RNA sequence: AAAAUUUAAAUUUUUUUUUUUUU
């Protein structure tokens, strides 16, 4: 099992090896690229994992601490694309700042990260309206001083938020935040794009080189 | 899009009508000043009354008829709002409802009416004939517009005037317009829509079971004024005393009896309006020809 | 207080996402182009064409096809097919009265459904405009001269064609622009994809009957009477056709122009003001803000310009320099594709 | 008439003319729109007939409306150049679409997420001297090729196969139908119906995995 | 120098203006800035919508192009970082055409920029320098070329031309060119000298402008 | 005869002084270079202002542009939970203003005004990027509950610079011959809105159409004939 | 003769051109 069609009918549930004298079961679990598919075949009933996509077959596992083998099931792409990684619980996503509310902040989803730097961004025209957008609310900017928030104090128009996703929401935007000191603003031109490029004087301030103008962000950890 | 005002203003006015005063300066039943001024072009005139200024624009040109009435010529009007007018309105939204009433409105006052002799239009039967046309901008809102609409349009066809022709089978001959002058048109009869303006001081049920008419009716509802009113109700005549059109509809209860009443009032208005409009094209146009003898005289 | 202030950086698709235009600065560092290309280099262009028109097959032309000369366009990322129709309507020097144009109708599939965008309602209008300018098409050329179907021996039809010289008649052409995957601004392919079309356009014979039976017909008044004239229906030939005649010393090319100036700041070492043409790249096409789009025809001719200047000021040297990039780009077209 | 568009004077009319087992084949390719993020390209010419087409992919594109659990497809064929076919003869085969993708697509995985599926009719030969139904298997399989290079969740490279007038929608090497199609025809003819489409579908899914999987 | 102008006619209207050249009658007005809708919006700039009605028929695809190339030259006469998430709709009135609409476009498009430049300055927008546009054309026959011409000289004219400049210092410096609208058939040599007069004439044109807005708005500004 | 200018003209003072910037100049964020970037005549702040001087152009205007402590007059128009929905100018965008903010700040104590009333208020805090906020009852008032709701009156529209010169300006004649008339109220809105409330409806329209001519003619020492007369027109009864 | 007893009302935008109905 190398390389994959999608429907590319590739192992059972289940496999067996003997490592030395003593069985060892194994459990293929199916993951992105998959689809357990029951098959009946002269009478017989079996499922099978699928390879619903195009590319590399990729067999691992991993045992939660904090003779049967669980095989985690994986399927890539190999030799551009992001609905492979749409965003999901709690991800961080670097977003273009759209609309300032006093009730709260409106961005667009760009361009989602990854784990254990490597990234994806959104492949898509934001200027037919057709990304993701998200909602980040003023109380949900950091916790330090949850109350009394002053918003136009942390962002402008246009710029640029490592922000963590709170939750899925509704199906028109999303729940955000940027709720920690190594979260927040990542880049902006200053006077919004009236100026030139901005940096971030602390991880609680923000001035600009040339000009000798600061601006309050709540910029991110560097 | 809305227009805001406080319901503090809305009683004030409506105060003052329960003491028989209005804001602009004029009765109740008065009309506003109408400003008729000509272009150069033939059926080119801008036509104002106090705030309330609108522009037309009459033209014409070659087409075949319709197989629906193929004796006859082919005419239309265009009144598309622009937001220019005031920022209540759509670009061109030929789909709200208030353009209906602009529109259906001068629909049926000129071409179900029919001042126009559609039938000296007819060039030649089925092959070649007129298609005229009516383009009206709004300008600026102080209301009237389809009072103000229905004048500059019949303003208009009394000033244009279309050139010469002469048929041969297909050999039709446009001559040139300075050598072969332009030719006016048939008006059967001229109609005047006046834009009637109705205010309850009251509940609904003293309109309802409130015996005692009580009802305020005014002409011509300024942009304030309009934004209040409670029925709406225009009525149509000529000079030959026939009524051309009437329409409330719905809104405010009515008496009857008061629109008899209503409607004669509307009878000595827009007649002595009527002939200022007849005098007023009559001396242009000797203006014209003055001017005229003010040019071979010259040459 | 000097402080080495650490900036962030990113992968490259990352920023033009974020910034379109600092990301062109990047390029401009370098002084390439986000397109990959240096300043000048600009895209390659191929066509095929006559291979949608009925007319493809000179051996045998098909039954029911009704496209009359027809042009593949694809340049760098977007393809486009230019299809030409034309119609007739009963007809009854160089000054612009003896000019006439055709009647196109672009579509971009831009993924966006709905009505007609006003990116399209621009072009179409904007095309006719200066192919009037172009002074391209007498009149003349819309001449047509029909022939009469004689209904000959034992049931056999023969069309006698008049040669060399009562009603007349008049082709009345139609396009049609088909935009696939826009990466850019348009109007140059818009522009000369038309003109390849242009030359393969035949004009297909037609002919009148000989004696129609479509003859005069009454209309009653209410006591009066008229007379129909004669309905004499045109047919084009399934068969014969002519090409069409063309003003060809003044068929131009399309090219645009951009100038930017430049910051200090945006450089990486591996005043300033630089002329890009053959735009793209949505980057370019938000950030470029004077502009220059031009016509022309390859012996110096110029069909139109367009100076749109909203960004840097211009010079006399990049009018010069775009008219010296005009005179090389149209040129080669002419010669690419020799039809 | 339309005030939007250039449609020349009225009186004029277009020009008008008068009299005076096989083989289907393909040229299937892919990645060529950049507008996109799944495209693919059909060549087809079988006898008196030759057919091109395009199959355009907007996705995922974000649901102004509400929420959903998962993705919705939208479907819409176009005329191109000549063939000119009716305006509710093509949305009946848009809703034809939609119901074998519905067996096909991990919606599941694509919360809140739209599918834009344009079909462009670009240009057809007919020379042979239900003209809509001999043109919609490869519909199908146009869409697959788009909608594998979007990359999107498919269950099978699922196929139509046609026999005389008769469209039937395979996956699992033939072994299930997923979407059928019928016109006038023969009566019980149906076993040889599924014959001669199984076989064309079986044709056919090998043509497409050879475009993509050799790339 | 058959101009004339006039500010503040219009009544609900923010910015109104009549520009009246030789021939042809445009008003235009401006309403802004005020609150735009939902698919409008720039987070950063100013939004703006331009409506030209022509005198005879129907808004078009011919309005279409000389609207969308008006709305190239007023973007960088606007400020447009001073008002986000704003809007200001634009409005132009074709009155008269003194100029053939089925052949021509060219005066209009002069006239309804030295239009919507005044009625700006009824509205007193943050602005950026001053403008200017005129037309020309070239002759057919005589091979000369006029500044301003008319719809007849039009006729024998084998080239229009419109061209729109930004002043500064005193209206003094081309600051920019806006619009060079080149048209009919042309070559390199001409160009630069269809420039060199026009280099001079829009200037010549805002000394009139200059002191036309200041006498009619100066009595409306209070001492 | 006067500092008339253009934006696109040469601006006048050295750059070496320490000024602050009134409205309608504007500093570049991009080239750091500072401009007059709008219409009319300028008015140069006299030195000796603690050697800081101030530029300011006098330009025209009907649509106000919301700015920070300023008399305006409002339209209640929502009710956004804590906060109002107000308009000052139709067609324009609408403020919010908080519920709390009034002179008996009590956050247990939610105030009584409805849909459709008239208030004074001060322009608190705007952002020219954000959504504005206003202020009845202000820290800058010091305590002061002099703004309010006000009851029915009559409310004008006027130009902002005559509004102005109601507010800042003695010499302004208006007020003299109205006080000799008739007493009565007078709230003074910098959104164009003039609110007057008298003790009758009958001079109210004697106050209505004065200022409505007066403002139109705009030449303020003709306005004593020409208010006395509308008395008479109101007298003529 | 004292003593005291009770409440709580809802916030921030998705759509396809106008004929044409019997003297």
């Amino acid at each position: 099992p190398e390389i994959a069609y999608p429907g590319k009918l590739i192992c059972p549930q289940y496999g067996t090896e003997n490592k030395d004298g003593e069985d060892i079961i194994f459990n293929y679990v199916p993951g992105p690229g998959t689809k357990l598919i029951q098959y009946e075949h002269n009478g017989r009933t079996l499922e099978a994992i699928t390879a619903t996509l195009v590319g590399t077959v990729r067999c691992e596992e991993e045992k939660k601490t904090d003779t049967v083998k669980n095989i985690l099931v994986s399927v890539l792409p190999g030799t551009n694309d992001f609905a492979n990684n749409l965003p999901k619980e709690g991800d961080i996503v670097l977003t273009r700042v759209t609309r300032l509310s006093l009730q709260r902040a409106n961005v667009e989803i760009l361009a989602v990260e990854d784990k254990p730097a490597t990234f994806s961004v959104s492949q898509a025209s934001s200027d037919l309206g057709e990304t993701f957008r998200g909602i980040i609310r003023s109380q949900d900017v950091r916790s330090t001083d949850r109350d009394r928030v002053k918003v136009i104090e942390c962002f402008k128009p246009g710029d640029i938020v490592r922000a963590q996703v709170l939750s899925l929401g509704d199906g028109t935007n999303y729940y955000l935040t940027t709720a920690r000191n190594d979260l927040g603003v990542v880049f902006a031109r200053a006077a919004n794009g009236a100026g030139g490029l901005m940096y971030a004087t602390d991880w609680q301030m923000m001035t600009s080189p040339v000009t000798g103008a600061t601006e309050k962000r709540k910029c991110a950890k560097p | 899009k809305d227009i805001e005002i406080s319901a503090s203003e809305s009683k004030f006015i409506l105060e003052a009508l329960r003491q028989n005063y209005r804001l602009d300066g004029r009765s109740f039943d008065q009309f506003r000043d109408v400003e008729i001024t000509f272009g150069k072009e033939f059926g080119d005139v801008s036509v104002k009354m106090g705030n309330t200024k609108v522009h037309c624009r009459i033209s014409c040109q070659i087409a075949q008829p319709y197989e629906d009435r193929p004796f006859e010529g082919l005419f239309v009007i265009s009144t598309e709002i622009s937001p220019m007018a005031g920022s209540q309105f759509e670009n061109g939204n030929i789909t709200g409802e208030d353009e209906v009433l602009c529109s259906r409105i001068i629909e049926k006052s000129v071409r179900r009416s029919g001042a126009l002799d559609v039938e000296g239009l007819c060039i030649v039967a089925g092959s070649k004939c007129w298609a005229v046309r009516a383009d009206v901008h709004f300008l600026d809102c102080d209301g009237g517009f389809i009072d103000a609409s229905c004048i500059a349009v019949m303003a208009g066809l009394m000033h244009f005037k279309k050139p010469d022709i002469t048929v041969h089978g297909e050999q039709i001959i446009v001559h040139p317009v300075n050598e072969r002058e332009p030719v006016p048109l048939g008006i059967l009869h001229i109609p005047i829509c006046v834009t009637f303006s109705f205010f309850n001081p009251q509940d609904t049920e003293e309109n309802i079971k409130g015996e005692t008419n009580s009802e305020i009716s005014i002409i011509d509802a300024t942009l304030k004024e309009e934004l209040l009113r409670d029925g709406v109700l225009t009525v149509t005549l000529n000079k030959n005393r026939e009524v051309v059109q009437v329409s409330k509809a719905g809104g405010l209860p009515m008496d009857a009896l008061t629109l008899m009443k209503c409607c004669h009032e509307a009878y000595s208005i827009i007649e002595k309006i009527t002939d200022q409009i007849l005098q007023l094209l009559k001396e242009d146009s000797e203006k014209r020809n003055k001017y005229a003898a003010m040019l071979t005289s010259e040459n | 207080e000097t402080i080495e202030i650490h900036p962030i950086t990113f992968p490259p698709e990352v920023l033009a996402r974020i910034s379109p235009e600092l990301s062109l600065q990047r390029h401009l560092s370098l002084g390439i182009r986000p397109c990959l290309r240096k300043y000048e280099e600009f895209r390659d262009v191929a066509i095929e064409n006559n291979t949608l028109s009925r007319y493809a097959d000179a051996g045998n032309i098909d039954t029911k096809n009704n496209i009359l000369g027809s042009n593949v366009l694809k340049s760098g990322k977007t393809i486009v097919i230019t299809s030409i129709t034309g119609g007739i309507i009963e007809e009854t020097e160089d000054i612009i009265a003896n000019y006439a144009s055709v009647y196109p109708v672009v579509e971009v599939e831009r993924g966006r459904v709905g009505a007609c965008t006003d990116e399209e309602m621009t072009i179409s209008q904007k095309l006719h405009d200066s192919i009037l300018h172009s002074r391209i098409l007498p009149k003349k050329a819309l001449k047509v001269k029909a022939g009469v179907r004689s209904a000959n021996e034992d049931g056999t039809f023969s069309v006698l064609y008049p040669d060399e010289l009562k009603r007349k008649w008049s082709y009345v052409l139609y396009a049609k622009i088909v935009v696939l995957s826009r990466t850019g601004p348009v109007f140059d392919l818009c522009w000369n994809s038309l003109m390849y079309a242009l030359q393969s356009v035949k004009l297909p014979r037609a002919f009148i009957d000989e004696r129609a039976s479509d003859l005069r017909m009454t209309i009653r008044t209410r006591g009066r009477s008229a007379t129909i004239r004669e309905t004499y229906e045109i047919i084009c030939d399934q068969t014969k056709s002519v090409p069409l005649m063309i003003n060809a010393k003044n068929i131009a090319f399309a090219s645009n122009y951009g100038i930017v100036e430049l910051d200090p700041e945006c450089q990486l070492q591996n005043l300033n003001t630089v002329l890009i043409a053959d735009l793209d790249t949505e980057a370019e096409e938000t950030s470029i803000h004077s502009t220059i789009s031009i016509l022309a025809a390859p012996s110096g001719n110029y069909k139109q310009l367009t100076l749109m200047g909203g960004g840097a000021k211009i010079t006399p040297e990049m009018i010069k320099r775009s008219l010296l990039l005009s005179r090389v780009r149209a040129d080669d077209l002419s010669t690419r594709f020799n039809i | 008439q339309d005030r939007r568009r250039l449609l020349g004077p009225a009186a004029a009319k277009p020009m008008a003319f008068s009299n005076t087992e096989s083989e289907q084949e393909l040229s299937l390719h892919t990645g060529f729109i950049e507008n996109c993020n799944g495209s693919a390209l059909v060549e087809a010419r079988s006898l008196g007939h030759q057919t091109s087409l395009i199959s355009a992919v907007y996705g995922p594109r974000s649901i102004r409306g509400s929420f959903t659990s998962q993705g919705t497809i939208s479907i819409q064929l176009k005329n191109g150049l000549l063939e000119k076919y009716n305006t509710n003869e093509l949305k009946e085969v848009s809703s034809f679409l939609m119901g074998i993708f519905n067996s096909v697509v991990n919606l599941s995985r694509y919360p809140k997420s739209g599918i834009d599926i344009f079909v462009y009719l670009t240009y057809d030969k007919d020379l042979t001297n239900s003209q809509i139904s001999s043109l919609i298997p490869h519909c199908i399989t146009s869409i697959t090729l788009a909608l594998a290079d979007a990359g999107i969740e498919l269950v099978d490279m699922a196929g139509a196969g046609e026999a005389n007038g008769t469209v039937v929608s395979f996956i699992k090497n033939g072994e299930e139908i997923v979407g059928f199609w019928k016109d006038d025809g023969d009566d019980e003819d149906l076993l040889e119906c599924l014959d001669r489409c199984k076989e064309q579908y079986n044709r056919y899914r090998d043509l497409m995995i050879s475009c993509l999987m050799n790339q | 120098m058959s101009v004339q102008a006039e500010i503040g006619i219009l009544d609900h209207v923010d910015g109104s203006s009549e520009f009246v050249s030789q021939d042809t009658k445009v008003i235009c007005s401006v309403t802004g800035p005020i609150e735009p809708k939902a698919r409008q919006e720039l987070p950063t700039q100013l939004a703006l919508e331009i409506i030209v009605r022509p005198a005879k028929g129907v808004a078009t695809t011919r309005e279409k192009v000389l609207e969308d190339k008006l709305r190239a030259v007023l973007t960088p006469l606007i400020t447009r970082h001073c008002y986000p998430r704003q809007l200001c709709q634009i409005t132009c009135q074709i009155l008269e055409s003194g100029e053939d609409e089925a052949e021509f476009s060219l005066r209009e498009l002069s006239c309804c920029i030295n239009a919507a430049f005044l009625a700006l300055v009824d509205a007193g927008i943050a602005l950026n320098s001053m403008c200017a546009s005129i037309p020309i054309a070239i002759i057919k026959d005589t091979s000369d070329i006029i500044v301003d011409p008319t719809a007849e000289q039009l006729k024998i004219s084998l080239s229009v031309h419109t061209l729109a400049l930004e002043f500064v210092n005193g209206g003094k410096v081309v600051k920019n060119v806006l619009l060079l609208d080149s048209n009919g058939d042309f070559n390199e040599d001409q160009l630069f000298s269809l420039l060199e007069l026009g280099e001079q004439k829009c200037q010549e044109l805002v000394t009139n402008i200059r002191r036309i807005i200041q006498d009619n708005i100066s009595p409306r500004l209070v001492v | 005869m006067s500092t008339f200018i253009f934006p696109g003209d040469s601006f006048p003072v050295d750059p070496t002084t320490p000024v602050k910037l009134g409205p309608g100049i504007y500093c570049d964020p991009n080239t750091q270079e500072i401009r007059p970037v709008n219409t009319g005549v300028l008015h140069v702040s006299a030195k000796g202002k603690s050697g800081v001087q101030t530029a300011y152009i006098d330009y025209s205007s009907k649509r106000y542009i919301p700015s920070v402590n300023d008399f305006v007059i409002g339209v209640i128009i929502g009710t956004f939970s804590d906060s109002y929905k107000v308009s000052l100018q139709n067609f324009s965008s609408s403020v919010s203003l908080s519920y709390m903010a009034f002179p008996n700040a009590s956050k247990k104590n939610r105030p009584t005004l409805q849909v459709g009333d008239l208030v004074y208020a001060r322009v608190c805090t705007a952002e020219k990027e954000l959504e504005a906020e206003i202020e009845c009852f202000d820290s800058t008032t010091g305590r002061d509950a002099g703004f309010g709701i006000l009851e029915d009156g009559m409310i004008i529209d006027v130009n902002l610079n005559f509004a102005r010169q109601l507010l800042f300006n003695n010499d302004f004649p208006l007020l003299k011959v109205l006080a000799a008339h008739t007493k009565f109220e007078v709230a003074i809105g910098l959104n164009g809105k003039i609110w007057v409330k008298c003790e009758e409806l009958s001079n109210t329209l004697a106050c209505y159409r004065t200022i409505m001519e007066c403002c139109q003619k705009n030449d303020t020492a003709a306005f004593k004939d020409i208010a006395k007369r509308q008395f008479k027109e109101i007298l003529t009864v």
